[PDB]
DNA sequence: CACAAATCCATTGACAAAAGAAGGCTAAAAGGGCATATTCCTTTTGAATTGTCCATATAGA
DNA sequence: TCTATATGGACAATTCAAAGGCGCCCTTTTAGCCTTCTTTTGTCAATGGATTTGTG
């Protein structure tokens, strides 16, 4: 959705945007996994445990 | 924002502020030096006489620009002449030696 | 604001200095489309005429 | 039309001449039917009609009656803009002192009457009387009388006596004062007395009376009798919408003056008591005063809201007066601004400019075009057509746009490249797309920076925006010839990622048939973009004199360099893209393409390099991530070690072994060491840690760490910022500047805890608060600069001088810090250089030392060059094109016309923001001595007896590479011509020591030496060797206070040893604390030490202070004149220095303090310009003693030292042109033939032309003493008064020119910009020369 | 045309006199008195002036000469 | 190619609207006159000048 | 020779200019207003010749 620039981090030194890109990716990954559990709609046992 | 010709200040017949009064940009000292550093003495002249202040030349410029003729007539900016009446309204006398 | 899938790569200079290269699905999902509300007024005054 | 502005005092008769009628009452308008109420301040009768061609009583309402004054209400039916020019006056009941000529710091009414300011105000406040026309009555003329004294006198003297008071008294004095008589008096008294303060006041007053008689003015025109009123449309009472009026402030001030005036007329009609009319005349003096200038005399009468009224002098003055606000920098039509953005498809002669702004800015053009093509019958129809935005206005806009430059602009317009005219491209949107190679010039981020697009209306201005100001014409910075179209940040990443080389990619070592199938091997997916390869490139060389020689050969390269060679245009070599191509290399590539192929190939190659850089940077996906920031695996170990070591220092401070400060610096050096180990470890792990393997086991090349490539290309960031991300970051210091003793040991990949972060915040905010405020200053340095070199303009093709300067490489203590090629590149030689052996004749005199001549100079090892300079120029009022050099940008020599004062000031000023015990030879060389009066010490060495013996290291080439300073009485193991090699101390001395080593040997004799009066006897316990310490003057007793201990050596016969070269006795007096080594009776040998003696601002106040030329606090007192030194009185302070030349007169005498050290010895000899003490020099003194070239080399080397320390480049030409505008004045030493006062300070140009014309005849030229003014005083003491009034304080300049009747003949750039006409600089220079010939043909 | 005015400056020296020459000649072409020499590539009168100037077929001397010629013909309109 | 008729340009004349004035009016604007006693207002930096000591040179004692 | 007496010279307070980019009552006099009047300035409608085709 957006293409930021690589060359902005080493010079400004806000490494926050990179760690927060990575953890946001992790979070939206759990979002994709739970959406996939709710499309097959298998059981709420598997959802609860996940 | 953009200003071809709009409404003009009261005491010194120049354009107004920014985008609420529909007002031209400021072409301050630093840009004047940046034109003096080139040779643009024609650009600079229409920049501070016709486009801005010369209250007869600027209507007569709009007429030329619509007649397909890009001339100009330089004249004396109105704000300089305000300057003369304000100095001369001190006790000072500042006139133009004519020759 | 809203969070959206970014990527840190030079993309042919459309994100050159600090510029950003938003894709059309962000403008298309109406996700940064805000709503601005102005107040015009038409005062009706009394003149000697 | 006109050609000069005259300024003088306005008389009563003149003030009634401008005016059209007295303003009698204070009424402004009629509050019910808002008519100009006659006859008050807005009087239709006096100042004109209110609507065009309509009387006020409505009787006449048509242009049929143009010019007829009505009968009923008397309003001249004329255009209402006459309302804006017709002035009026007020008949002041009592006179009233014009404040400017009474309160300006040197009071003009004061020094004209030779009367102190306090007494004049005591007369003006109606406190004390003053005498006039004393007659035969036993009183002075100026004799101030109080009430008591007058009351005594009048009882006795009803006749032959008179004493006015207040403004009438001052008027009577200025009217009775005769100027010629008192002027002759002052001249005869100048003939009489010689006191510096007295003579200064005399010459000031005599200069004033000369000005005031030569002029047509009069004294009693100062005290106003008739005051003027401004017009009524420059002080308007316009009604803002809402029934609220919005008056000016001058309406208030005039209304008050006229009320107090009318009241005073009444108080004189009722025949009032005295105290009431005195009070009224004081109130009127205050009111006229607060009108002419408010806040000057006493406190400001406050406006209605709560605020000082803006009286007239506040109209003119300040950053917001007419001069700087409405007259130099105008608002402008045909202009707009919106956000800028990238748009990389652009060619760099164009700027994407939105359709909507372009249709708004170009409406006159569109209307003319539509009614020309007939699509719209009338102009109004065309108007509604473009407002409805039909399909034809966009075609008409695309056609009246086509070849028409616009002038983009960015807000802080530091240097002259921040206004460049582009050719618009009509682009959807509302953001002005700006080309990506242009950001370095404009200095633009694309995170919100707005830009202004102005328009060249006329045909000449389109031509100047195309030729002069276009974006493909200034790709070289005018401050130094280097390019300013350097590829910046993504593009260098793209090139650095193309033109690199892995060790084993696809296609390792396959022979390609050219760049073409390198591109196909890449795009097809067979080779990697950097996989080393053999190709057949066919470069060209420009070997033949203007021809291109072809040639082909299998260069060893990679697929990337091979894909990049398809752009290098036809002249360059292949070894220019066969390296890594960082950022220095790519700016170098563009610079050499400019210098070989001219301009057009450099521009088209700039674009091709942008496009290919962007493309391959995109293809690389050089992304950054949290795992590209490699922490060393040895960082916790390093920190643990340094921490345990600092605990050891804690113990050794707890055990009393170490002092507090020593313990501090101990810990601080130990953290600096550990920090540098962590940094060096992260870099050794970060740069090469890619280990690879080609058909074998393992090799390692430079790495592909994404953050490392971004730091190694030169794209973003240095090794410092990489250090902070990987290695531990910094030693953050507290706002004191006292560096903390525990660094922020954690980097930004780990987390700074709360303490470490809170300590980072100190420096973060200090940096932000600086870079906010460095723009306050450096916006004022450039303003003063470009307002001192206003008028300095290249005005002759040559002035034919032989003067110059000696351009040589700066050698800042050993290591040379700037070659001679950069210094003498582009400047014109003044004397023909000779070959090193002299060997020849070599480069002619007036040649221009462009690149190839720097090649001839660098090949043959030229030692130094003398090259013409602006501060040794003989042109009048300008700087000829040969005594200037070339430019930087447009590589050829300076054009006869161009305005170099301005680009000089801008170049020196726009980088303002970017600013804040024994000699050891370094490399090979042969030692070379300089000004060395050495002597062999008793050990056999070489000791130098001249404080100014600089120690050189002339290599065998024929040049200098080392230059150290050898103090007085050093001891050199080597000498002149003794070859040496690196890591070799050749010099030895001690700084804390100061020996008195003589030139003869023999017995040491205590001459005129007594214990207690000349010496102390105080044995040191742990040594026992006695030293009868030679103390100074006021410390010793009184009988010997004039008895000085002198050392003088002799032989066994007792007779005085004869010095080598002199028959003089060498009796040497010793200073205080001149503790002697060997006493009397102990003979000293050759070169033997007699006795010992005991013993920075920078950034851009250092540059501000080298330009304003402020004197330092302890100057270094130079040697006024050449000869011998002696002491005669030694002082009622102090110490007295006497310099006695060999033959000339010697009444010299200088009251040196004895408190300062005296470098010279009492029995030594010094040249003028030699230091007779230590500490900084002063620039005034350097100018007075060693010419202009000394001071100009001083100012240049100092301020270039600043700019070089900060790593900025500025060609020395610009500092030399500012230095020229500093020393433009010269005091007439003694008026040779005619015709000046010998304390007068005339422009150097004028006395130069004057004595040139007089020496052209038989008479005697005027002797002139060159001055040196600071830049503020230099710009504020000019021939032209408008360009001094505009700059800074306007009150003094206007009042001084007013009394002096000064006349402004424009002949400048600031004046012709004020007065609205062509600058006499570039394209206007032709107009002004043709005008000067059109006058006086 | 036109990107740069380099060659037009190499023909008419001094780089400001270029501006004046091109502006005079473009006024001639624009105010309806004359007619381009070099074939116009759909240029405004400005770039045509600079294109003229590049070929060496117009400068300040040629402009003076043509002006004096055409003002002498108007004297030769004396009949 | 001349003689008989329809279609144009000019004055008579009266007639209505419109404006310049004049008077009659009324709102408003400007004077004038008040008499137990009333007693004094509410951020620095640098340069240049001006008023202040100091060196000192000379003149009398 | 010593002191003073002042004078010209070196020193310390004081002020000024700079510091960035987009109460009332009555009385009288005056002037704005309105309304009619009169003379001016256009408009409505006649009445004659000089100018323009038709016929044989
Ligand atoms: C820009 C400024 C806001 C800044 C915060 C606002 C606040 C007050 C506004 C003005 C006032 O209405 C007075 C005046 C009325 C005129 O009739 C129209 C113009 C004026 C100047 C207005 C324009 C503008 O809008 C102003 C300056
Ligand atoms: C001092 C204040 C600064 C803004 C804070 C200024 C800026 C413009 C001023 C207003 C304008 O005139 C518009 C308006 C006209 C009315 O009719 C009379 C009052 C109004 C409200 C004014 C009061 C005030 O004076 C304002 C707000
Ligand atoms: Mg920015
Ligand atoms: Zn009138
Ligand atoms: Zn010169």
């Amino acid at each position: 959705d957006i293409v930021l620039n690589p060359l902005g981090v080493p010079s400004r030194m806000n490494i926050g945007q990179i760690l927060e890109t990575h953890l946001g990716m992790a979070a939206k990954g759990i979002g994709d996994k739970i959406n996939a559990m709710l499309k097959q709609q298998q059981e709420v046992a598997k959802l609860r445990e996940f | 924002h953009a200003r071809s010709t709009g409404s003009y200040s009261l005491v010194t017949q120049q354009p107004l502020g920014g985008k609420a009064q529909f007002g031209g940009q400021r072409f301050g000292e630093m840009e004047v030096w940046a034109l003096e550093a080139y040779g643009a003495a024609y650009t600079l002249q229409e920049m501070l006489t016709v486009k801005s202040d010369d209250v007869n030349g600027r209507t007569k410029m709009y007429k030329n620009i619509v007649d397909g003729n890009h001339q100009m007539e330089p004249g004396m900016p109105e704000s300089f002449n305000v300057l003369l009446k304000e100095i001369r309204s001190l006790g000072i006398n500042i006139e133009l030696e004519d020759e | 604001g809203q969070n959206m899938r970014v990527a840190f790569m030079p993309w042919n200079g459309y994100n050159f200095e600090d510029s950003i290269l938003v894709s059309e699905r962000v403008v298309q999902e109406d996700r940064f489309t805000t709503i601005h509300i102005q107040e015009l007024a038409c005062v009706s005054r009394d003149t000697k005429l | 039309e006109f050609d000069a502005i005259k300024i003088a005092l306005a008389s009563p008769d003149m003030i009634r001449s401008w005016s059209f009628g007295e303003v009698k009452k204070p009424e402004t308008i009629n509050y019910r039917t808002f008519k100009p109420e006659r006859d008050g301040l807005f009087c239709a009768r006096i100042f004109g009609p209110v609507k065009d061609y309509e009387c006020l009583c409505g009787k006449y309402k048509r242009l049929k009656h143009r010019g007829v004054i009505c009968e009923k209400c008397g309003v001249e039916v004329t255009q209402t803009k006459v309302r804006r020019e017709r002035m009026g006056h007020i008949e002041l009941a009592s006179p009233t002192a014009h404040i400017w000529f009474l309160k300006s710091l040197p009071s003009r009414i004061g020094l004209l009457l030779d009367m102190p300011l306090r007494d004049i105000e005591r007369v003006l406040y109606f406190e004390s009387y003053v005498v006039i026309e004393g007659g035969m009555t036993n009183l002075e003329r100026q004799q101030i009388l109080t009430e008591e004294q007058y009351l005594d006198a009048l009882e006795e003297f009803g006749d032959e006596f008179d004493a006015k008071m207040g403004a009438e008294a001052i008027q009577a004095l200025l009217k009775s004062m005769d100027l010629e008589q008192e002027c002759e008096q002052l001249r005869e008294e100048l003939n009489e007395t010689n006191s510096e303060t007295k003579r200064k006041k005399l010459t000031k007053r005599i200069k004033l009376l000369e000005a005031f008689v030569q002029s047509g003015n009069k004294p009693e025109w100062m005290i106003l009798t008739v005051l003027p009123v401004l017009p009524p449309d420059l002080r308007p009472l316009v009604p803002l919408d809402g029934g609220r009026f919005a008056t000016s402030d001058l309406n208030d001030l005039y209304r008050r003056v006229i009320n107090r005036n009318n009241r005073l007329k009444r108080l004189l009609d009722l025949a009032a008591p005295d105290i009431i009319v005195r009070n009224e005349k004081r109130m009127l003096q205050e009111a006229v005063d607060a009108l002419l200038d408010n806040g000057r005399r006493g406190r400001a009468i406050t406006g209605s809201n709560k605020r000082p009224l803006k009286s007239l002098a506040d109209m003119i003055k300040g950053k917001q007066g007419r001069f700087r606000q409405n007259l130099l920098g105008k608002r402008v039509d045909y202009s707009g601004r919106s956000v800028i953005t990238v748009g990389p498809y652009l060619r760099l002669h164009q700027c994407g400019l939105p359709k909507k702004m372009a249709l708004e800015l170009f409406k006159p053009f569109i209307y003319g075009k539509l009614e020309l093509r007939g699509l719209a019958t009338t102009i109004k129809a065309a108007k509604k057509m473009v407002e409805r935005e039909e399909a034809v206005v966009w075609d008409i806009l695309d056609e009246v746009i086509r070849e028409h430059p616009v002038l983009l602009n960015r807000a802080p317009t530091l240097h002259r490249l921040g206004i460049q005219a582009f050719e618009p491209v009509l682009i959807e949107g509302k953001a002005i797309q700006l080309h990506p190679l242009v950001c370095a010039a404009y200095n633009a981020d694309f995170d919100g920076d707005q830009m202004a697009v102005h328009v060249p209306l006329t045909l000449e201005a389109q031509l100047e925006a195309r030729a002069l100001m276009m974006s493909t014409n200034n790709i070289l910075s005018p401050a130094n010839g280097e390019p300013i179209i350097v590829p910046s940040q993504d593009v260098v990443l793209g090139l650095y990622y193309m033109t690199r080389d892995c060790v084993n990619a696809k296609g390792e070592g396959m022979v390609l048939t050219g760049p073409k199938e390198a591109e196909r091997l890449y795009r097809s997916g067979l080779a990697s973009l950097h996989a080393r390869v053999k190709v057949r490139i066919t470069e060209y060389e420009k070997d033949a004199n203007g021809e291109l020689v072809a040639k082909t050969s299998l260069k060893d390269t990679t697929v990337g360099r091979a894909i990049l060679w398809m752009i290098v245009p036809k002249g360059l070599p292949y070894s220019i893209v066969n390296q890594a191509l960082g950022k220095k290399a790519i700016s170098k590539m563009l610079n050499t393409c400019y210098r070989i192929l001219g301009l057009k190939p450099t521009v088209i190659f700039a674009d091709q390099i942008m496009y290919t850089g962007f493309a391959y940077a995109a293809r690389s996906g050089a992304s950054v991530g949290i795992d590209d920031m490699v922490i060393p695996e040895k960082k916790h170990e390093i920190i643990s070690e340094a921490e345990a070591e600092v605990a050891e220092i804690q113990e050794q401070f707890q055990s009393g072994l170490v002092t507090a400060g020593e313990r501090y610096n101990k810990v601080i050096d130990i953290w600096a060491a550990a920090n540098d180990r962590v940094s060096k470890a992260m870099m050794d792990n970060l740069q090469t840690e890619t280990v690879i393997n080609r058909d074998g086991q393992e090799e390692k090349q430079v790495s592909f760490n994404s953050i490392y490539m971004m730091a190694d290309s030169g794209a973003r960031g240095s090794a410092a910022q990489i250090r902070q991300l990987a290695g531990m970051r910094g030693l953050m210091a507290k706002p004191d500047g006292s560096i903390i003793e525990t660094p922020i040991t954690a980097n930004f990949r780990e987390g700074l805890n709360v303490l470490q972060y809170f300590i980072s915040t100190h420096g973060a905010r200090k940096g932000l608060a600086d870079t906010a405020l460095k723009t306050a200053n450096s916006g004022y340095l450039t303003r003063r600069l470009v307002d001192v070199a206003q008028d300095l303009v290249v005005t002759e093709d040559d002035c034919g001088t032989h003067e110059g300067i000696m351009m040589t490489p700066v050698i800042e203590g050993g290591d040379v810090k700037e070659p001679l090629r950069d210094r003498v590149l582009g400047r014109v030689t003044a004397e023909d250089v000779l070959k090193p052996g002299t060997a020849d004749i070599l480069v002619p005199r007036n040649t221009l030392l462009h690149e190839q001549w720097c090649d001839l100079l660098e090949e043959n090892s030229v030692d130094a060059v003398k090259v013409r300079s602006v501060v040794s120029c003989d042109t009048d009022f300008g700087v000829c094109a040969h005594c200037y050099g070339r430019d930087l940008a447009r590589g050829h020599i300076i054009n006869k016309g161009e305005a170099i004062g301005v680009i000089a000031a801008q170049s020196i000023g726009e980088p303002g923001t970017q600013l804040t015990s024994s000699i050891q030879v370094k490399n090979k060389g042969s030692i070379k001595l300089s000004n060395v009066k050495s002597v062999v010490n008793s050990s056999g060495k070489l000791v130098i007896t001249s404080r100014n013996t600089e120690l050189k290291l002339i290599d065998e080439f024929g040049r200098t590479k080392e230059s150290y300073k050898v103090p007085y009485g050093a001891v050199l193991a080597k000498g002149d011509g003794e070859q040496v090699a690196g890591g070799e101390t050749v010099a030895n001395w001690d700084p804390h020591t100061m020996p008195v080593i003589t030139e003869v040997s023999g017995f040491v004799r205590f001459t005129d030496m007594i214990d207690g009066q000349t010496i102390t006897r105080q044995t040191d316990e742990l040594t026992g060797l006695s030293s009868l310490v030679v103390l100074d003057s006021a410390e010793r007793t009184a009988g010997g206070k004039d008895l000085r201990p002198a050392l003088k050596i002799v032989d066994a016969q007792g007779n005085d040893v004869l010095i080598p070269g002199t028959d003089m006795p060498a009796q040497y007096f010793l200073p205080g604390k001149a503790i002697v080594q060997l006493e009397d009776g102990v003979q000293i040998s050759s070169g033997d030490t007699l006795a010992r003696i005991p013993q920075i601002t920078g950034g851009l106040p250092r540059v501000a202070d080298l330009f304003e030329a402020r004197r330092p606090k302890e100057p270094a007192i130079l040697a006024e004149i050449s000869g011998i030194v002696s002491f005669g009185k030694e002082t009622k302070g102090k110490r007295r220095l006497v310099i006695t030349p060999v033959d000339g007169s010697d009444p010299y005498e200088e009251m040196i303090p004895k408190w300062r050290q005296l470098n010279v010895f009492e029995g030594e000899r010094v040249e003028r310009g030699d230091v007779i003490s230590d500490g900084p020099e002063a620039p005034h003194d350097i100018l007075r003693l060693r010419g202009v070239h000394a001071v100009t080399r001083y100012i240049v080397n100092e301020v270039q030292d600043v700019y070089r320390l900060q790593g900025v480049k500025i060609n020395d030409k610009h500092i030399e042109v500012i230095v020229r505008q500093m020393l433009r004045k010269a005091t007439i030493v003694n008026a040779g033939s005619s015709d000046f006062l010998e304390g007068e300070q005339v422009e150097y140009s004028r006395v130069k032309i004057a004595n040139r014309e007089l020496e052209a005849n038989g008479k005697v030229g005027a002797t002139y003493s060159r001055d040196l003014l600071g830049i503020t005083k230099a710009s504020l003491a000019t021939e032209s008064f408008i360009s001094a009034a505009s700059f800074q304080e306007t009150t003094r300049v206007l009042t001084e020119a007013a009394v002096a009747g000064k006349r402004d003949e424009l002949r400048g750039l600031k004046e012709n910009v004020i007065v609205g006409r062509l600058i006499p600089a570039g394209t206007g220079y032709a107009y002004h020369q043709d005008r000067m010939r059109r006058r006086a043909a | 045309a036109r990107v740069t005015v380099q060659d037009a400056v190499e023909k008419i020296g001094n780089r400001f006199d270029l501006v004046l020459v091109a502006a005079r000649r473009a006024r001639q072409m624009q105010v309806g008195g004359k007619d381009p020499l070099v074939p116009e590539e759909n240029d405004k009168t400005t770039v045509i002036a600079l294109r003229e100037i590049e070929e060496g077929l117009i400068n300040n001397q040629i402009l003076d000469v043509r002006e004096r010629q055409e003002q002498q013909e108007q004297e030769a309109a004396e009949l």
